[PDB]
């Protein structure tokens, strides 16, 4: 294979995305399964190592040996409050190796430990292979994104993950900076502009305020909730339908894991439908004890069930503005990143907070960060 | 006697699912035959527990495949007038559920 162009990779907590700037435009590259985003999952079995969709697809089968959330560990010390808190909820083992966290798994019948950058290199190897499979050319150069709050150790470890994956990391750039680059906010004529990045996706909520003066990006403030996402909105819908089944049939489906999973999957789909329709219907035959569950939910009810969570997204916005020493009227551009920003109520709440100001939302919010990184990668080529 | 072309679209998705169920049911049948073999006791007893527990990954893969079939079936919306599609969906869910209860029987007899 001949030498290909440089790529932009958004290394995410739950999913990763790879893009390429070619023919004057960014193309978001689909994986082997035809998916534009790949789960940041690595599975270790008795026979193989699985990355992405193949790793996520077998998680139920191999929960302990399926690693995810490596990004929550990368560049951190074992005794970090974040590492110690997150550990309680992971099915895989996290061990201490001289102050450093390591994931401990069973791989081909052997106990093996991996540093978070070794796990993240496996995900980066997959993104590199996804790019090569599409282009039909070798891929070496890439721009990899990191959250704006990442420290020196977290940034170095992400760069190290790229080096292990055989990538030449051209630059490491902030996720909110990548999103501002995607919308070309650094190319707009005039004085300094204040940009608010509203990132609600990949199981985290990040609000960043940037000051772009003569194309130079300055992080003024970062705020958010590290454990907020679409899964929280799904849980509210699941709870609504569990209560509804109890009211209608006087039966509790909650201790039947398969019934709860069928309902949860149906709610994830229903939530997505409610971003474009005002009603979503669900038909689940023989959900529990032979009872068919045929129901529906309106966008209004979904908004009612999640009213506190949606409104609560404005608290890190106000905190970011306060820390940046800025009034909401001083924000020139608002950018929506993450899949959950597709929710019409979230858009409505945010636009109303900014007194009817139009939102930058044209670029697919799941792909905006890889998009900006692909633009940067082409610029640095 | 008001069979619609639109219902043909639905019945085709269901038929495909029925075929997928047949392939997974064949894997379950093979697992059932292997589980039965080990139960005979021709293996050294000190090694019976490990052979039974070696069937765990396969049983779990079978369960997962049936769960993914149910999740796919659950995406279907069939109007009340699609009587034949509703009966095929119902029959298929019940068949998968009876296969899942057989998988559960295997899980209760291995790694114990
Ligand atoms: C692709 C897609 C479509 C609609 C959505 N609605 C809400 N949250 C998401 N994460 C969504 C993703
Ligand atoms: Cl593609």
């Amino acid at each position: 294979m001949s030498k290909g162009p440089a790529v932009g990779i958004d290394l995410g907590t739950t999913y990763s995305c790879v893009g390429v700037f070619q023919h004057g435009k960014v193309e978001i590259i689909a994986n082997d399964q035809g998916n534009r985003t790949t789960p940041s999952y690595v599975a270790f079995t008795d026979t193989e190592r699985l990355i992405g969709d193949a790793a996520k697809n077998q998680v139920a089968m191999n929960p302990t040996n399926t690693v995810f959330d490596a990004k929550r560990l990368i560049g951190r010390r074992f005794d970090d409050a974040v590492v110690q808190s997150d550990m309680k909820h992971w099915p895989f083992m996290v061990v201490n190796d001289a102050g450093r966290p390591k994931v401990q798994v069973e791989y081909k019948g052997e106990t093996k430990s991996f540093y978070p950058e070794e796990v993240s290199s496996m995900v980066l190897t997959k993104m590199k292979e996804i790019a090569e499979a599409y282009l039909g050319k070798t891929v070496t150069n890439a721009v990899v994104t990191v959250p704006a709050y990442f420290n020196d150790s977290q940034r170095q470890a992400t760069k190290d993950a790229g080096t292990i994956a055989g990538l030449n990391v051209l630059r490491i750039i902030n996720e909110p900076t990548a999103a501002a680059i995607a919308y070309g906010l650094d190319k707009k004529v005039g004085a300094e502009r204040n940009v608010l990045i509203f990132d609600l996706g990949g199981g985290t909520f990040d609000v960043s305020i940037l000051t772009i003066e003569d194309g130079i990006f300055e992080v003024k403030s970062t705020a958010g909730d590290t454990h907020l996402g679409g899964e929280d909105f799904d849980n509210r819908m699941v709870n609504h339908f569990i209560a509804e089944f109890k009211r209608k049939h006087k039966k509790d489906i909650s201790e039947n894991k398969r019934a709860v999973r069928r309902l949860r999957t149906a709610c994830e789909r229903a939530k997505r439908t409610l971003s474009s329709s005002t009603q979503a219907s669900i038909e689940i035959d023989s959900l529990y004890e032979g009872i068919d569950f045929y129901t529906s939910i309106t966008r209004a009810r979904f908004e009612e069930l999640n009213a506190d969570l949606f409104r609560g997204t404005l608290d890190p916005v106000e905190k970011a503005l306060r820390d940046a020493k800025l009034d909401k009227s001083q924000i020139h551009d608002i950018v929506l990143v993450g899949g959950s920003t597709r929710i019409p109520k979230i858009q409505k709440l945010l636009q109303d907070f900014f007194n009817g100001k139009e939102l930058n939302k044209s670029i697919n919010p799941d792909e905006a960060v890889a998009y900006g990184a692909a633009v940067q990668a082409a610029i640095l080529s | 006697g008001s069979n619609s072309p639109q219902e043909e679209v639905e019945l085709k998705k269901l038929k495909h699912l029925e075929k997928s169920v047949e392939k997974i049911a064949d894997q379950l049948e093979e697992l059932n035959k292997e589980l039965t073999g080990i139960q005979q006791g021709f293996l050294p007893k000190d090694l019976q527990a490990e052979a039974l527990c070696k069937l765990d990954r396969r049983v779990k893969a079978t369960i997962e495949q049936f769960m993914k079939i149910l999740e796919e079936i659950d995406t279907l919306i069939l109007p009340e007038n699609f009587k034949d599609s509703r009966l095929k969906r119902k029959g298929l869910v019940k068949k998968v559920q009876a296969f899942l209860a057989e998988c559960d029987t295997v899980e209760q007899n291995i790694c114990q």
